[PDB]
């Protein structure tokens, strides 16, 4: 409940229960996604914690972006990607960070991140309120906060940009 | 309000 509502309630809930096959309903959903993502990124910029950017193909089926992690004044950047499943928004998309594939146990084949036990049940009971913003906020962000410090310490991540 | 194209631009140019 601490790692729940605390971080949800700043993100506006989504409404449309539609997936990438639902034609006119999907577009409505897609618009809600963009609105929620814009709102989240704004709140991030204001809290000085602008940690990710995302974008999609025209159909909104394929997402790609970058996230950022600051550790001891070093800034790290990682490419992210995911497809929207046909049964979305019932089924949560699977975020991949491909350049970290091989380096961490909390990952499946292809760089797909492995989430906390919270996530899958918590998503499942809120359908279709949670969207891509919630996926970032409760999925990728908590994951980065555990795994990136770990990989840094182990000396296995290549810092690419001077900060 | 705004079209999908508008929203994509807004997200991008931010």
């Amino acid at each position: 409940d601490e790692a729940t509502r605390r971080v949800v309630s700043e993100i506006p809930v989504l409404k449309t229960n539609a997936g990438p096959r639902d034609r006119e309903l999907w577009v409505q959903r897609l618009k809600e996604e963009y609105q929620s993502l814009i709102r989240y990124v704004e709140n991030n910029k204001n809290a000085d914690n602008d940690w990710f950017r995302l974008e999609s193909n025209k159909e909104g089926t394929r997402w790609f972006g970058k996230c950022w992690y600051i550790h001891d004044l070093l800034k790290y950047e990682f490419d992210i990607e995911f497809d929207i499943p046909i049964t979305y928004p019932t089924t949560a998309p699977e975020i991949a960070v491909p350049e970290l594939d091989g380096k961490t146990a909390k990952m499946y084949r292809g760089g797909k991140i492995c989430l906390t036990d919270h996530f899958k049940p918590l998503w499942a009971r809120n359908v279709p309120k949670f969207g891509l913003a919630h996926l970032m906020a409760l999925g990728l962000g908590p994951w980065l906060a555990v795994e990136i410090p770990d990989l840094i310490q182990k000396g296995v991540i290549q810092h690419k940009e001077k900060c | 309000g705004e079209s999908l194209e508008d929203l994509m631009a807004k997200m991008k140019n931010m």
